[PDB]
C-alpha cells in the first residue's frame, strides 16, 4: 500500500559528462531540440509528376505525405496536436528540358485547402528557370486567423496560407520541405504504432 | 518547450501488464504472453512487436510488423545510435491483503531468446533460478506488504559508446544481430517468494511497468532501419491491405 | 416624508448608460425613496458568475468485478484494425458535456463567446478486496482528426502516453484533472458553433480483479464531477443554442 | 514537456471545497498543464451577475390622440362606486414582471432568495403639436389589501398623492423611477412564493389633447424599460418556479 | 461515499389523514439534482463522522415552532413555516461490503 | 457615431465579403464580418401633415486602428474595377486566372 | 447584379460591388482586423420626433 | 437639431496593442503605408507577345 521509492544501479557518474565525452569522439554534434528537425530539409517524394499549365496546390501532395510519416514534419506531427508557423519547400527539377521550350517555375499563395479554381493568380510570387537554377526554394509565411491550427479540423478553410504550384511545361521534381524559423508543434500526446518489414510468405 | 528531446523521452508509458498468479513458481521470470515482461530488453529502442498477417491469395500471405513503441522508443527510431539512462517504474496493482516479494535484477550482454521464422521471443527455459542465479546481479526485492512501487534507473553500460536503434525491426531467425547490438542488457522480474492471497480476494495481481529515458543523447540524424520511417495505420477491416513504402528512387 | 412626486424640466442630452444601451433624452425627472434603506437580510453569501465552477455530478459509472461486457475490457496491447478499437469505460464530449449539467447552459444564456478550462474529478469507492487500475487521460480533437491519430487507434504504450492520471482502487479515493482551454478558436461560439471539441476518455489499465465466486459480486462504482475555471463570458446576444 | 501522467499515494482527508460541496478522500492525484497559459482573447469586457440590472423593453404603449377607448380616459375626480374604478393606460405586476423579460428568470435559476429595487424608465416621443400630461406612481400591495385602500378606488387628489412622477409630452422626453425593495418578507421566494407583490400603474393626469381633424391622427407612444438594483441572490436549489 | 446536501424552502411531502411523511419519489437524483446545493461527501474509508452546522436562513426573522403538531392533509401550513429547509442524505457511491 | 471594436473569436477576419456569394457559396460571407448593426425604431416616427411623412437616414462608413495581413486578395478572381459600358446592352471584360 | 443578353438561351451576370474607401482597400488583402466606425444621420426637421 | 455625439461599445483595450499582438502570431509583418505596394513588383500580364 502506497510508499514507493527509487534506486539507481551501478556507481553513478555524470551521465551527461559521459555522454558529452562520447559525442566528442563519435559524433561531433549534439541534438537536443526536436524543433531543429523542423529546420532541416527532408525529401517526402523522390518524384512528383505534374502536367503543364496546371495550378497544383501542394496540399494534393501534402495530404498524402503528412500521414505517411516519412519526413520529420510528418513523423513528428504524430506526437502533437497543434502546429504553428510558416513552411519552406524546395523543388529539385528532374524533368528533361527541350531547347524548343522555355520551362519556368511559378509558386503563389492561396488559402489552405482551397481548389485552384476558387482563387486568383495574383499576390506575391516566385519564379525560377530550371535551365539555370534546378532548385526552386520558397517559403510560405504564416498568414492565419488563429494563433495555432490543429491538424485536420472541422471545415475550417482559408483560415491560413497554402502553397500553389505552376509550370508552363509538364514537370517532375523531388520535393523537400521544412518549417521556417517560427514553425513548431504543440500539445504533446501519445505516440502511434511504428511499422516494420513486409515480405509476404506462403503459409 | 514541447519539443526538447529530454522531455519527450521523459514521457512515461506502459510497456507491460503481466499477471502474477499464486501458482507461478519462484526464480522464474513471470512468463505469460502479453509480450516479454519477465525479460525487458532494457534498451532505449523498441523490442516488442506483433505480426499482422493478411490474405492475398491461397498461395501467399502478407506479413507486416507492428511495433508498439513508447514515446522514447518512438524518438530513438529517427536516429541510428543512442545512449542514455533507462528508467522503469514497476507497479504492482493489488490490495493490502496481497503479500509477496518480487525480484528485479539486471544482466548485461546478449539476451537469451528463441528466434522465430518471423519474430523473436525470450527463452524462459534459460532464465530459471537454477540456470540463471541472480546472486551477483544488481537487483532489488520489492515486498508487496511494505512497498507498492519502485523506480529503477539503469545507467548506460555497453562497452560501446553508443548502441544501435534497430531494435526488433525485421528481426528473425536469419536477422537477429542488430537486435542484440541495440540494448546492452535486460531486466528480469522473478518472484522471490510465491504470491500469497486469500480466497477473499483475487489469485492474480497486475504488474504495470512504465518506460522512459533520461540523460538522453542521440547521434546520426537518420533511422537505422532498412526501410523509411512509416507510421502503421490500422485499416478499416482486418482484411484490408496496408501501404508498404520502398527505398527505390526514380 | 413630502414632495411625494416630481415635475417638469431637465438638461440637454443624457446618457445614463446602465450596462449596455444608452438612450438620449433631456436629462430625466425621477423620484427615488428619500434616501432608501436595506431593510432586509443580505449577509448569507452572495455568489457570482463563478456558478460555472460549481462541481456537478456529470455522470456516474458502475464497475462490476463481473468481467462480461466491454466495461471491464482492459487496454489492448495492440490495434491492428479499426474493428478492434480500444475500449473505454466511458467518454465525454467536452466542453458541451459540462455545459449541459448543473443547468449551466441556461445560466450563460444570451452570451456569445466563452473561454475556460474544464476541471474534472473522479471519486472512487471500492471495497478492500477489489484490486485494479485505471488511467484517465484526455485528448484534443481526438474525434476531429485522422482516425489513425486517435487515442483509440493506438497501442497501449501510446494510449498511456497521452496526458492523464493513474487510478488504483486501493490507494487513491479520488483523482482530479485539468483540461486547459484547448481552443484554437479564440473563444467559443455558445450560439452556433457546434461547440464540438474533443472527447475525454477513461481507459482501464488492467482488468478489474475481484474474488472469484458468484452470488456476491464485487463492485467499485465511481462519481464524475465537473466544473469550469478561468471562465470568460463576454458578448451578449438574443440567440442561444438549443442543441 | 515529460511526466505526461500521474501516479499513486496522497495525504489523509481532504476538502477542496470548490464553492459548495466538499468531498473527503485521501488528498488527490491530478495533473494540470505544466504551468498553463491564457492562449486566448479575454479583454472585451467581462460582465457579472449585474445582468439583472440591464434595461429591457418590458412593454411598449401607444397613445393615440383619438379619444375612444379607456386608454385616453383621464383620471376621474371622484370614485363613488367600484363599477367606476380609475382607468389606467397600463399596469405591471412587479417584480415578477421584470423577472420574465430579458430572460432574467432563466438567469437566476436554481436560486432561492432575492432582494432588490425595481428601476423603471419611460421614454416618451410625441410630436410638437401633441399636448398632454401623465402621472406615473407606484403602490405597495395595492392588489393585496382592502379594495378601499387601492389607488384605483380613490379620488384624483388621492391618486396624485401616491409616490410618483409627472410626465408632459412637451417637456421631458423620459422619466425614471425607483421602487425600493418593498418586501416585508426578508428576501423573496424565487421557487414557490407566489412572488406576488404590488402592481405598478400609469394614470393620465389629463386627456391627450391633440389637433381635431380626422385622417391624420396624432400619436405619442412610449417605451417602458426596467431593470433591478441592489440585487441579492443567495441560497441555491434544484427547484425553480415555472409560473 | 454518502452525500448530505441542504435545500431551503418547502419540503416535498405526502400528507396523511392524520400525519405527514416525505415524498421520496420527488427526491431522486433525477428530479432532485444536488449539483448546486450546499453539500458534503463523507467517504467511509477516510472519515466516519462529520458535524454539519446549518446557519439560520429563512427569508424570515423568526420561524414558527408548530412543527408537526396537529399536522395532516387539511392542516400542514404551520409545518412548512417552521423549518426553512431540509438535509438530504443520498449515497453518492453504492455501499460496498464483503460477505465476511 | 458608433464605434465597434474588433470582436470575432478570431485573430483576423476574411475579406471575401459578398464576392461570389449565393445559395451554394455563402460561407466566406459569414466568416468576414463578425456581427451586424440593427436599426429598429423604438418609438414610431411622428410627423405632422405640415411636413413630410418620411425621413432620410444617412449612414457613413470607415475604419480605424486598421491592420491587414496577407498582400493578396482573398477573392477567386484577380482584382478588377468595374467599368460602366457605353450602353446597358454592351458587354464587359472578364478577367480569368489562366496562365500561358 | 448586372444581367446582359448574349442570346435567347443565356445571360451574362456580373457582380457590381459599391465598396467604400475602406472596403476598397480591404480587397487587396486576405484577412483584416480593425474597429469599424459608423456615423448615423437622420435628415429631418425640428418638427420630427422619434 | 444639431448636437451629435459618439459611443464605443464593449470595454476598450488598446486596439493597437491587440492588433500588434495578433500580427505577432498570425502575420509577422505590419503593412502601414500603401506606397510600399508601389515598391513591390506584381505581374500585369502573364504573356506579352511581341515581334
Amino acid at each position: 500500500k502506497t510508499n514507493e521509492n527509487v534506486i539507481s544501479f551501478f556507481d553513478s557518474t555524470d551521465a551527461e559528462t559521459q555522454n558529452h565525452d562520447v559525442l566528442m569522439k563519435g559524433c561531433g554534434e549534439f541534438i537536443v531540440n526536436l524543433r531543429t528537425l523542423l529546420r532541416t530539409f527532408r525529401t517526402i517524394t523522390d518524384n512528383w509528376i505534374l502536367q503543364a499549365n496546371t495550378k497544383t496546390p501542394i496540399t494534393d501532395l501534402t495530404n498524402t505525405t503528412d500521414a505517411q510519416g516519412r519526413d520529420y514534419m510528418s513523423y513528428l506531427s504524430y506526437l502533437y496536436r497543434f502546429y504553428r508557423g510558416g513552411r519552406r519547400y524546395k523543388f529539385f527539377n528532374t524533368t528533361p528540358l527541350k531547347q524548343s521550350q522555355t520551362c519556368y517555375i511559378r509558386s503563389f499563395l492561396m488559402p489552405r485547402n482551397y481548389s485552384a479554381d476558387e482563387i486568383n493568380v495574383d499576390g506575391p510570387s516566385h519564379i525560377t528557370y530550371p535551365v539555370i537554377n534546378p532548385v526552386h526554394e520558397v517559403e510560405v509565411p504564416f498568414y492565419s486567423q488563429y494563433r495555432k491550427i490543429p491538424i485536420a479540423s472541422t471545415s475550417d478553410k482559408g483560415y491560413d496560407s497554402s502553397l500553389m504550384y505552376f509550370s508552363n511545361t509538364s514537370t517532375t521534381q523531388i520535393v523537400a520541405r521544412a518549417g521556417n524559423d517560427d514553425f513548431t508543434f504543440g500539445w504533446m500526446i501519445g505516440p502511434p504504432q511504428l511499422q516494420g518489414e513486409t515480405r509476404s510468405v506462403v503459409p | 518547450d514541447e519539443m526538447a528531446i529530454g522531455y519527450v523521452c521523459g514521457n512515461p508509458a506502459v510497456k507491460h501488464v503481466l499477471t502474477w498468479k499464486t501458482t507461478d513458481a519462484i526464480q522464474k521470470p513471470i512468463a505469460n504472453g502479453d509480450d516479454w515482461g519477465g525479460v525487458i530488453p532494457v534498451g532505449m529502442p523498441c523490442y516488442s512487436k506483433s505480426i499482422r498477417t493478411i490474405k492475398i491469395s491461397e498461395t501467399e500471405n502478407r506479413e507486416t510488423e507492428v511495433i508498439d513503441a513508447a514515446p522514447c522508443e518512438y524518438v530513438a527510431n529517427m536516429f541510428s545510435y543512442w545512449r542514455a539512462t533507462m528508467c522503469y517504474r514497476i507497479t504492482v496493482v493489488k490490495t493490502a491483503f496481497h503479500t509477496g516479494r518480487l525480484e528485479i535484477f539486471f544482466e548485461p550482454g546478449v539476451i537469451p531468446v528463441k528466434p522465430t521464422v518471423n519474430n523473436i521471443g525470450p527463452d524462459q527455459d534459460q532464465l530459471t533460478g537454477a540456470v540463471a542465479p541472480s546472486d551477483n546481479n544488481y537487483k532489488y526485492i520489492l515486498d508487496l506488504t511494505n512497498d507498492t512501487e519502485v523506480t529503477i534507473r539503469v545507467p548506460f553500460v555497453s562497452n560501446k559508446m553508443f548502441l544501435k536503434t534497430a531494435g526488433i525491426y525485421g528481426a528473425n531467425s536469419e536477422n537477429n544481430w542488430n537486435f542484440h547490438e541495440s540494448f546492452s542488457g535486460f531486466l528480469c522480474i522473478r518472484p522471490v517468494t510465491k504470491l500469497m492471497a486469500p480466497d477473499t480476494v483475487s489469485d492474480n495481481v497486475s504488474i504495470v511497468v512504465w518506460k522512459w529515458a533520461e540523460d538522453v543523447v542521440v547521434v546520426e540524424p537518420k533511422p537505422l532501419t532498412s526501410g523509411p520511417t512509416q507510421v502503421y495505420r490500422p485499416p478499416p477491416t482486418a482484411s484490408a491491405a496496408v501501404e508498404v513504402l520502398n527505398v527505390e528512387l526514380q | 416624508e413630502l414632495a411625494s412626486s416630481t415635475s417638469e424640466n431637465s438638461v440637454e442630452t443624457q446618457e445614463i448608460t446602465t450596462f449596455h444601451d444608452v438612450e438620449t433624452p433631456n436629462r430625466i425627472d425621477t423620484p427615488m425613496a428619500q434616501d432608501t434603506s436595506s431593510a432586509r437580510n443580505m449577509d448569507d453569501t452572495h455568489s457570482i458568475i463563478q456558478f460555472l465552477q460549481r462541481p456537478v455530478l456529470i455522470d456516474n459509472i458502475e464497475i462490476i468485478a463481473g468481467t462480461t461486457a466491454d466495461a471491464n475490457k482492459p487496454l489492448s496491447r495492440y490495434v491492428l484494425d479499426q474493428q478492434n478499437s480500444q475500449k473505454y469505460v466511458r467518454s465525454w464530449t467536452l466542453p458541451s458535456t459540462v455545459l449541459k449539467a448543473g443547468g449551466k447552459a441556461q445560466k450563460l444564456a444570451n452570451f456569445k463567446y466563452l473561454r475556460c478550462d474544464v476541471q474534472v474529478k473522479l471519486v472512487l469507492n471500492a471495497n478492500p478486496f477489489v484490486a485494479g487500475r485505471m488511467y484517465l487521460a484526455y485528448s484534443p480533437y481526438d474525434d476531429k482528426v485522422d482516425t489513425a491519430r486517435s487515442v483509440l487507434q493506438t497501442s497501449r504504450a501510446g494510449v498511456t502516453g497521452y496526458p492523464g492520471v493513474e487510478l488504483d482502487f486501493q490507494l487513491d479515493n479520488s483523482v482530479e484533472m485539468t483540461i486547459p482551454y484547448a481552443s484554437f478558436q479564440e473563444a467559443y461560439d455558445l450560439v452556433t458553433g457546434t461547440e464540438d471539441f474533443v472527447q475525454l476518455y477513461l481507459f482501464p489499465i488492467t482488468p478489474v480483479l475481484g474474488p472469484k465466486s458468484e452470488s456476491e459480486s464485487s463492485k467499485v462504482d465511481i462519481s464524475v464531477y465537473m466544473w469550469l475555471s478561468n471562465i470568460s463570458l463576454v458578448i451578449p446576444t438574443y440567440r442561444m443554442n438549443p442543441d
